[PDB]
RNA sequence: GACAGGUAAGUAUAGGGAACCCACU
């Protein structure tokens, strides 16, 4: 539901919708990141 | 928004420190009209920066 | 004040060094696009002509200036932003910055009222501009500037984004224009052929090409015949002539010959004279040449009219197209036909076609050039149209809506994404090729394809001549590097020290001749001729002089000034013959070389001081070359220089081989180009391997790139643990090897053992795997859009449920979140929806349209982006990474030609050993190098347990006399080892020890990026084409493999018809039929009711059924098409 | 004749714009010129007009049989990339015969 | 995709046997002792023994393929002795020269701490 | 080289061993055998194919 | 990028070695010297001393994607 | 009216093609 991105330039987290025109709130700018997901993650030491 | 003849940082007289506001002179009025309403809510380093035409010599009775 | 040879070595390189700071490597690319930029578009613009029209209302609509803006980009709001390059990669945008003119439009209807209006500034398209380019936004910025940008400071630049593709423009190899070439045609009817591609400097019209050749022997004699551009016929030299206004056979001969007392010449030329009589006169020569036209008119006044204008304009663009020229046209055709006879008599040698001295680069200048000369014609002539279809009706128009942006904007990114150089609509009858997607594989793979050539002969062809390496290729063109598959020879790459000249304006230099005592063409008188030295300025015979050897030398000299000659400009003496050619074309390659006086350098230890202050005292190799120590020399130039290796030719001698150099090598080891550079020791190696090196660099895998964590390429490759060579040619100082290396230093050990490393197989020691030994990471991105195409049809990201859609696979969504995007961080398997997408129909109104993870792949999502593509249309980038281990089937290489891949992985334990615990990373067979002679393999070797052992880097310069096998082992020997590096080993199974003595040592190994895991394939009974049921083709489709042609006739001899039949009809597309028994056509099978009928006999009952493949009915059915009946015979 | 859907496939396209075959579509200027020229027939037209059409039908026939006539104009899709004729279908390597036989 | 997992090289599988016996048919008193997850570690060690072993008239270990960890010993005694034998009595021998072994490298390591 | 040398090293004959390394020309002269070399196998594939 | 934590030969620990190696580098000592006075013997650790390049300083020159 | 807590009733947990280019054996 929250869905927050990580944009590019300022690298703000901001809430995103879906529909929503991909635009940072803060600076304008187009291009964001998801954030790290939360699931479990392992690795063997390999 | 357009080329930039003369870009002016404004720093403080005896401290040195940067004031925090510039006056920047585009080559074409155009340019700066078409500055004047994209320009005004923009992010530079992290920090929103508003942006209007300056009156201190266009505004009459402005200070 | 001289240079000892101890200290010449370093000054050498202390030169070269101070080059490539000052230049770069993509320095030819970056001038070409800034030359075009600067001069080249203001030149089109203004040579285009000014459109008048006519209702009466006239209009003018010239053009003025040109104004280019820095790249730019809008939202929906209008917002400009500055495209990041980075953001233009990301968000599949172009690198193209807006372009502007000044346009004067003039209305005039009666008493010559001027409405003179100008419009400033008017948009007419974009320009996609060159990453680095003095007009790039990166332009002159600081490596800090850079890395807050997310660029990669050694990012060379020289390519454009389209679309967030990188493109690259590789150099087109041409014949020199303004040029007279005499090739001997035996094959032809033509005992010889003359040929000139005349071009004026900038023009619309294409090279306009002349012949001239000679009739083979066989009435009396031999005639000459020129056949000339918009004539289908070939006419007698002497009508020519005398169409251009030369009646008095006197005249003709004083223009062709220029020594009336050489019967040989007069005699040869007596036929074509007998042939050419009975036309005496300038308006018959001209109503003759009309005839002969294409499409001759009626008239004789037309005929001739059309006549003058083919000679005035077609004929020899470059000597003139305006009247009056007709003395210099005639001089030069005389020239011509001299330069044919000569070429017959055998009293001048043949011009060589491959011969690279005769051959241009069109770089990125040029062919933008030529693409916007094209698009800017279209542009006026779409213009033209629109103002007189409003002009018409007696209404004005608007210059701005006449004019389509679109057509340059839309052609110039067409062009560059296709690599079709040329209209879209013309897609065939252009040359693709072009404009290549840059190799982003490793730093040393983009260099090269940043500095690629390309020969447009055409790989179909077979003729080894032109594949072959040339002379002329020395110090310009890598010998070693060239592909390996069917374009050898064909396409090339520029020697280190190569340079490409962006051309210039030669009148500055035809300003110093007058000045001087050159007298012009049409000033000297015919005889003069025959003594005096001619002079030609790329290829204008624009006169003659008398002392041509002073005169070279103040050309030389000024040109070593830097005073009126820029150093591009080519000068060259034909003492045998009496020509001087001075040539500033753009494409004319060129390399640095160092000036020799009498015997001596003019380089000194002052300047070499200098160079080594560089930083301070700014002293550069600019400054270098207008001292005038340093020259650029070209192909032509360097056919008439002397030049030597080193100094110590220059050095007194018993028996003096020259004693009259001009120029000496900066180095040797410069001929080579990146990729054969890391090469070290290529002078021990067999020349195929170094071919072969050059290729597989380019596949080595390491950090292709500083800023690769940002960049979401479609495929990257990098190396956990790169190193730099512990042996380095020092030419790789330059190209960065050290910064961005591809390949580990590895204790290879060159011995038989298991046999598991035979045949080009190479043995790897799993603990050092296990260690992250040659480890890497393979990065792949997808990526998808969200299309509103429609508002009855439209796609959205989401995570589907399959209630509501329809389309989905057993596949989980789960993975996916509410954006229909997977998260960074996810594990993912082959086939698992990682975007998930929809799209509304016309289990319902929804059907799916998800991306899934490439089948047989697996990883982890790298990371993810989200933006808005060009239009507004969400578009998201996901970058997924998997960790690829070493393996079984992994492809290695040393930097010798020598590749195989890892046959087996033995622990540390199983390795065999020194006397120390050391254990080889690899054991490669001893059988690779008897036949390879990669012996720079084993010299490499050598002095890489040297250097390990001394703590330092190995020089493995080529040419480096300094550096021998006895002094490398004699120094191995010193650090208590054998001479040669042999070793005694332990069996690792057993511990006993090997009765032979192993060759081992440190060596530069480096991973290719085609490993086992993305060539792994099987298929049984998937997915199949949709014409022919036969199965899809590719992996990626889980395609099948082609039992071809000659399969199918092994299997034919081997006489498995049983075995053949179920490989090409039971396991490919079996497929039955029904045949009316009568006329032997398939026949309309209803199987649910059994009704089978053939319409044409009207018959039910006599039909059979037949079985036969799939392609076999569809070619017949394509037969019926055809109107064939291939009947079908049961019986 | 008029070869069956089979031989020449439309494909279902990711949007909902199904893509026609080439031979698809020379069928249909084919049978657009077919139209035209029974038109001028069943009302009186030009002589001259009727022998365009027909001039303009052969070309359209004959290039559908081929499209490498020497001399003739090549029959262009759209955005003048050409046709693909069935004896270019059949003609050599990659073809019917020895590409999928 | 297909690299086996490591243990695999150690770990017995479900329901496997560590070690099976044959007769060797071509010849008599012959055994050969197929002994999975093992390498030539033990291999070379059995191997020596037994060819110490002097009723051994044959002794010999090999490994029928690396990327498997299987190994195989054949063993041929005289008539008045048997393989199974030889064999236990060749790992008795080298358990004995372990032990020894050991005991004698605690005795010099300790020493040589002290000095 | 002077003009019309028709020598060894001149017409291009390498008088070293792979081990002593080759001159500059040497290495030169044999890029240019081993590319004849390359490019008779890349055409006669074709041409023995058909 | 970063230096490899065991020498993939021999496998001795060479991670806690680039340091040290730089000052001594910077201190003047040789690259033998500086590798003698860590005490890589072998020439395999001495190579994965000698050959490495830390791109990871390259590497951190850029901003995190993440404040 | 709003808002915070609880009870009851209903809902929700089928596959492309061509072209071109690059690279590979
Ligand atoms: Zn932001
Ligand atoms: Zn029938
Ligand atoms: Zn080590």
């Amino acid at each position: 539901q929250p869905m927050i991105y990580i944009c590019g330039e300022c690298h703000t987290e901001n809430e995103i919708k879906s529909r929503d025109p991909i635009r940072c709130r803060e600076c304008g700018y187009r291009i964001m990141y998801k954030k790290r997901t939360k699931r479990l993650v392992v690795f063997d030491a390999r | 928004y357009g080329p930039i003849k003369r870009i002016h940082m404004v720093y403080s007289k005896r401290s040195g420190k940067p004031r925090g506001y510039a006056f920047i002179e585009y080559e074409h009025e155009r340019d700066m009209h078409s500055a004047y309403k994209h320009a005004d809510g923009k992010k530079i380093d992290g920090r929103r920066v508003l942006v209007d035409v300056e009156r201190g010599r266009t505004v009459k009775g402005w200070r | 004040d001289e240079i000892t040879p101890d200290l010449w070595q370093e000054a050498c390189w202390i030169v070269i060094s101070s080059y490539f700071d000052e230049k770069g490597l993509v320095r030819q690319q970056l001038d070409s696009f800034d030359e075009f930029i600067q001069m080249s578009v203001q030149r089109i613009v203004e040579d285009a002509p000014p459109i008048d029209l006519q209702a009466p209302p006239r209009y003018l609509l010239k053009f003025e200036q040109i104004y280019l803006s820095k790249p730019t980009h809008w939202e929906r709001d209008g917002a400009p932003s500055p495209m990041m390059p980075n953001e233009a990669r990301l968000r599949n945008l172009t690198y193209s910055a807006p372009l502007y003119v000044d346009i004067t439009k003039t209305v005039i209807k009666e008493g010559e009222e001027q409405l003179q209006t100008q419009h400033q500034k008017t948009f007419i398209g974009k320009i996609p501009i060159m990453l680095r380019s003095t007009y790039c936004l990166l332009n002159g910025l600081t490596d800090r500037d850079l890395c807050e940008l997310n660029e990669c400071p050694l990012d060379p630049g020289g390519y454009f984004i389209i679309n967030g593709s990188e493109k690259v423009l590789i150099a087109q190899e041409k014949m020199a224009t303004n040029t007279v070439y005499v090739f001997a045609k035996k094959d032809s009817k033509y005992a010889y052929t003359g040929e000139c591609r005349s071009c004026l400097e900038n023009s619309s019209r294409p090279t306009s090409t002349i012949w001239v050749s000679m009739l083979a022997r066989g009435a009396i004699g031999q005639r000459i015949v020129a056949t000339l551009p918009y004539i289908k016929q070939e006419v007698p030299i002497i009508i020519v002539f005398r169409a251009l206004g030369f009646v008095s056979d006197r005249d003709i001969l004083e223009h062709i010959i220029y020594d009336f007392e050489d019967p040989e010449m007069m005699e040869m030329v007596k036929p074509s004279l007998d042939e050419a009589f009975v036309i005496q006169e300038q308006n018959v020569a001209l109503n003759f040449i009309g005839s002969r036209g294409a499409k001759p008119g009626v008239t004789k006044e037309k005929r001739i009219k059309y006549a003058k204008e083919v000679l005035q304009k077609e004929m020899l663009p470059h000597v003139g197209v305006s009247d009056f020229c007709e003395t210099k046209k005639a001089y030069f055709l005389g020239y011509m036909v001299h330069r044919l006879l000569l070429a017959a008599l055998g009293r001048r040698e043949l011009d060589d076609r491959d011969h690279y001295g005769n051959k241009r680069l069109d770089l990125a200048g040029p062919l933008l050039a030529f693409l916007f000369r094209g698009m800017f014609k279209n542009l006026l002539k779409e213009v033209r149209i629109y103002a007189q279809k409003f002009i018409d009706r007696g209404k004005d128009f608007n210059l701005e809506l006449a004019i389509k942006t679109r057509i340059i904007s839309d052609g110039l990114k067409y062009s560059l994404a296709t690599g079709n150089w040329g209209d879209q609509k013309k897609a065939h009858q252009a040359r693709a090729g072009v404009s290549q997607v840059l190799n982003r594989l490793t730093f040393a793979s983009t260099l090269s394809h940043l500095r690629r050539l390309n020969s447009p002969i055409g790989r179909d062809g077979k003729l080894a001549k032109p594949r072959q390496l040339h002379n002329t290729l020395w110090g310009m063109v890598c010998p070693a590097e060239t592909p390996e598959g069917h374009a050898v020879g064909l396409v090339k790459n520029l020697a280190l020290m190569a340079y490409i000249s962006v051309g210039s304006q030669p009148s500055p230099i035809l300003e110093f001749l007058e000045e001087w005592s050159m007298e012009n063409l049409e000033e000297i008188s015919p005889a003069a001729i025959a003594d005096a030295t001619k002079i030609f300025v790329n290829g204008c015979w624009v006169g003659i002089h008398k002392d041509p050897e002073q005169l070279m030398n103040t050309l030389r000299k000024l040109r070593r000034q830097m005073d009126i000659i820029v150093s591009e400009v080519s000068m060259i003496r034909d003492i045998r013959e009496r020509e001087i050619r001075i040539y500033t074309d753009a494409g004319r390659i060129c390399r640095p070389l160092l000036i020799v006086e009498k015997q001596k350098l003019l380089l000194k230890k002052r300047h070499i001081d200098q160079l080594k202050e560089r930083e301070y005292n700014n002293y550069s190799w600019q400054d270098l070359v207008a001292s005038g120590v340093v020259e650029y020399i070209d192909t032509l130039e360097e056919e008439t220089v002397m030049l030597a290796m080193t100094p110590d030719d220059l050095q007194e001698k018993e028996v003096a081989y020259c004693s009259t150099y001009t120029h000496c090598e900066i180095h040797p080891s410069m001929i080579l180009g990146v990729c054969a550079s890391i090469i070290p020791f290529p002078d021990h190696n067999q020349s195929p391997r170094n071919t072969y090196q050059s290729a597989m660099g380019k596949q080595a895998m390491g950090v292709y790139i500083t800023n690769f964590h940002v960049r979401m390429d479609t495929l990257a490759h990098v190396l956990y643990y790169p190193q730099k060579p512990l042996v380095t040619t020092r030419s790789m100082e330059y190209l960065r090897f050290r910064e961005l290396p591809a390949g580990i230093n590895s204790i290879v050990a060159i011995a038989s053992y298991t046999g598991y490393n035979q045949e080009d197989s190479v043995i790897m020691n799993r603990s050092a795997v296990d260690r992250g030994f040659f480890r890497s990471v393979f990065y792949r991105s997808y990526k998808e859009q969200e299309s509103k195409k429609g508002f009855d049809q439209e796609e959205v990201f989401e995570k589907p449920t399959r209630e509501t859609c329809q389309g989905m696979r057993h596949a989980i969504y789960d993975k996916l979140d509410d954006d229909g995007l997977i998260a960074p961080g996810v594990r993912v398997s082959g086939d698992d929806v990682i975007i998930g997408k929809t799209v509304t129909l016309p289990r319902y109104t929804k059907r799916d349209c998800s991306t899934f993870l490439r089948t047989s792949e697996t990883g982890i999502v790298d990371q993810v982006m989200v933006t808005l593509n060009q239009e507004g249309y969400k578009f998201c980038k996901i970058r997924v990474r998997s960790v690829r281990i070493p393996q079984i089937g992994d492809k290695f290489a040393s930097r010798h030609g020598q590749k195989g891949t890892c046959g087996i992985q033995y622990r540390q334990e199983d390795m065999p050993f020194t006397c120390e615990g050391i254990t080889p990373d690899i054991i490669i067979n001893p059988h690779a190098i008897p036949s390879r002679m990669t012996i720079g393999h084993l010299i490499e070797c050598l002095q890489g347990k040297v250097s390990a052992n001394k703590g330092e880097i190995g020089d493995a310069t080529p040419f480096n006399d300094a550096v021998n096998v006895q002094k490398i082992s004699n120094l191995l020997s010193d650090y208590g080892y054998h001479l040669r590096g042999n070793e005694v080993l332990y069996n690792g199974f057993t511990g006993r020890k090997i009765t032979s003595q192993i060759f081992i040592g440190p060596t530069y190994y480096q991973r290719l990026k085609h490993m086992v895991d993305d060539k792994i394939h099987s298929r049984a009974r998937g997915p199949i084409q949709i014409l022919n049921r036969q199965p899809m083709e590719g992996r990626s489709r889980d395609g099948g493999l082609r039992f071809g042609e000659m399969e199918r006739d092994c299997q034919i001899a081997h006489g498995a018809a049983q075995f053949l039949r179920e490989r090409l009809f039971e396991a490919s597309d079996p497929y039955q039929v029904h045949v009316c028994n009568l006329c032997g056509i398939m026949a309309i099978a209803n199987t649910r009711t059994h009704t089978y009928e053939c319409r044409g006999c009207r018959n039910k009952t006599q039909i059979s059924l037949v079985r036969m493949p799939y392609a076999c009915k569809l070619l017949f059915q394509e037969l019926m098409s055809m109107s064939i009946a291939p009947r079908m015979m049961s019986v | 004749p008029v070869p069956p859907l089979s031989v020449r496939p439309a494909v279902v396209m990711q949007g909902s714009a199904r893509n026609q075959d080439d031979l698809t579509h020379k069928l249909a200027d084919i049978v657009k010129i077919n139209n035209q020229l029974r038109r001028n027939e069943q009302n009186g037209a030009a002589a001259h007009v009727i022998a365009e059409d027909v001039k303009l039908l052969q070309f359209h026939v004959a290039t559908m049989v081929d499209n490498e006539l020497p001399g003739l104009p090549r029959a262009m899709q759209k955005s003048g990339r050409p046709l693909k004729s069935l004896k270019q279908r059949l003609k050599g390597k990659e073809g019917r015969v020895r590409g999928n036989l | 995709m297909n690299a086996p997992p490591a243990f695999e090289s150690f770990l017995l599988f479900e329901g496997e046997k560590k070690i099976t016996i044959n007769k060797d048919t071509k010849v008599p008193n012959a055994c050969l002792f197929t002994i999975n997850k093992e390498d030539h570690t033990l291999g070379n060690i059995i191997k020596s023994q037994l060819l110490k072993d002097p009723q051994v008239l044959f002794a010999g270990y090999k490994v029928p393929h690396p990327l498997e960890h299987k190994i195989i010993i054949r063993v041929q005694t005289t008539p008045d002795y048997s393989p199974q034998e030889a064999f236990t009595n060749a790992i008795t021998d080298l358990i004995s020269e372990l032990s020894l072994l050991e005991e004698r490298f605690r005795v010099a390591i300790k020493d040589k701490q002290e000095g | 080289f002077i003009k019309d040398d028709y020598g060894p090293e001149s017409r291009g004959f390498v008088e070293n061993s792979y081990l002593a390394g080759l001159t500059p020309t040497e290495f030169f002269f044999h890029a240019m055998g081993g590319r004849e070399g390359l490019i008779d196998t890349a055409v006669k594939t074709a041409e023995t194919g058909y | 990028m970063i230096i490899p934590v065991r020498c993939f030969t021999c496998g001795k620990i060479v991670g806690n070695k680039w340091e040290a190696y730089l000052g001594l580098l910077q201190a003047e000592y040789t690259e033998g010297d500086a590798l003698d006075a860590l005490g890589l013997k072998r020439y395999c650790c001495r190579r994965m001393l000698l050959a490495h390049v830390d791109l990871i300083e390259k590497l951190l020159n850029y901003a995190p994607l993440e404040k």
